């Protein structure tokens, strides 16, 4: 299929109307970030030549 | 298409697999970059049909309905100003969908301010949003409201000067 | 930068060769329409909110904080006066309560 | 305001 970018949401804009929240959600989200790699050492003489 | 050349190339091992894997990683990294930059909203916001923004003109940055590409005049000018085993993979997001993403972001930041970036899109009048931004930089609302026509005129003049500068500088 | 929504706090967690950030954020919800005005015209003076916004539920005008609905009576303690009503576009007529007004009456 | 209206 052709991918839909998102659901359509027509904001009801007018020059004298505002939307004020009456409630809230305490939302916890995860963010995973790599920090380090495996520290590898190669003996060049032993690898190439044994 | 030489079979003997490929037979000699097989003596060198998996170099070709490494190069194809690296190029595939670059190719998916470009699509990941485009997703990270442009696909930050899951709602496709639309501007109202009536462009009553308290004197602020956004026609130079909103998409033109008359154009088949659905691009803004500034974006159309930007697209006009940019000109053996190799293949070019198409990007995951096409140009019209990227323009649609920018249009959704423009509609969100015009009709809702910064509220759509933190949750549901909360509508607010654009002069009130500009007053909120004025309060963010420490300027009182009255200064914005008293000189609203001057601020809208300066913004429109600056946008026109931006379009002229882009059209006049190679 | 620190999660989707208005960032409140974050918690770090160790991971094999990595870190996991638990972002605790505030998301607005259950929004309601209100009729808004830039300023309130009272006694030939323009009143502007000191930190909030003027809202109307249909018959009465209140002032509330921008990120949460908490309607309060429009007084001189949460508003400030700058200029008359002839300059601000869209200013509406409403009364402004004075807390000192019942004091000198009694 | 409390000492003000008292006097
Ligand atoms: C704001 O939303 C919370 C939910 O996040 C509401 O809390 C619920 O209230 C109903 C009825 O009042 C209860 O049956 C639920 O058990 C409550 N949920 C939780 C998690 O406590 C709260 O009432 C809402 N407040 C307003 C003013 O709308
Ligand atoms: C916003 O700006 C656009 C262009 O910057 C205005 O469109 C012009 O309108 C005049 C008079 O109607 C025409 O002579 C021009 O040819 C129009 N230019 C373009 C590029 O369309 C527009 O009127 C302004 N105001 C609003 C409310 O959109
Ligand atoms: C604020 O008012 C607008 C205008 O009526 C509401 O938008 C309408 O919502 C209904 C119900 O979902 C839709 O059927 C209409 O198509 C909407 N109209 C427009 C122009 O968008 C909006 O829902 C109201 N907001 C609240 C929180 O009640
Ligand atoms: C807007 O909110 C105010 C504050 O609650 C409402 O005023 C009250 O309405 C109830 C409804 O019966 C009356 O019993 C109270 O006496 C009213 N209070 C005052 C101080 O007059 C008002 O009705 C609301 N308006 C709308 C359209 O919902
Ligand atoms: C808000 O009040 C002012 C006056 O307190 C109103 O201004 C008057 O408007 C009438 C009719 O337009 C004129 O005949 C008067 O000369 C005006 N007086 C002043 C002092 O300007 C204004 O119309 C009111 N606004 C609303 C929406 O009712
Ligand atoms: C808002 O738009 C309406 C058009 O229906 C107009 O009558 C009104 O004066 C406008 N108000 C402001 C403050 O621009």
């Amino acid at each position: 299929y052709t991918m839909s970018l998102g659901a359509e949401n027509s904001v009801a804009y007018s020059n004298n109307s505002i939307a004020i929240p009456t409630n809230f959600t305490i939302s916890v989200t995860t963010e995973i970030l790599p920090v380090s790699m495996t520290k590898t050492s190669v003996d060049c003489t032993m690898y190439i030549c044994g | 298409d030489s079979t003997e050349c490929s037979n000699l190339l097989l003596q060198y091992g998996s170099f070709c697999t490494q190069l194809n894997r690296a190029l595939t990683g670059i190719a998916v990294e470009q699509d990941k970059n485009t997703q990270e930059v442009f696909a930050q909203v899951k709602q496709i916001y639309k501007t109202p049909p009536i462009k009553d923004f308290g004197g602020f003109n956004f026609s130079q940055i909103l998409p033109d309905p008359s154009k088949p590409s659905k691009r803004s005049p500034i974006e159309d000018l930007l697209f006009n100003k940019v000109t053996n085993g190799l293949t070019v993979l198409p990007p995951l997001l096409t140009d019209e969908m990227i323009a649609q993403y920018t249009s959704a972001l423009l509609a969100g930041t015009i009709t809702s301010g910064w509220t759509f970036g933190a949750g549901p899109a909360l509508q607010i009048p654009f002069p009130m949003q500009m007053a909120y931004r004025f309060n963010g930089i420490g300027v009182t609302q009255n200064v914005l409201y008293e000189n609203q026509k001057l601020i809208a005129n300066q913004f429109n003049s600056a946008i026109g000067k931006i379009q002229d500068s882009l059209s006049s500088t190679p | 930068f620190c999660g989707k929504g208005y960032h409140l706090m974050s918690f770090p967690q160790s991971a094999p060769h990595g870190v996991v950030f638990l972002h605790v954020t505030y998301v607005p919800a259950h929004e309601k329409n209100f009729t808004t005005a830039p300023a309130i015209c009272h006694d030939g003076k323009a009143h502007f909110p000191r930190e909030g916004v003027f809202v109307s539920n249909g018959t009465h005008w209140f002032v509330t904080q921008r990120n949460f609905y908490e309607p309060q009576i429009i007084t001189t303690d949460n508003t400030f006066v700058s200029g008359n009503c002839d300059v601000v576009i869209g200013i509406v007529n409403n009364t402004v309560y004075d807390p000192l007004q019942p004091e000198l009456d009694s």
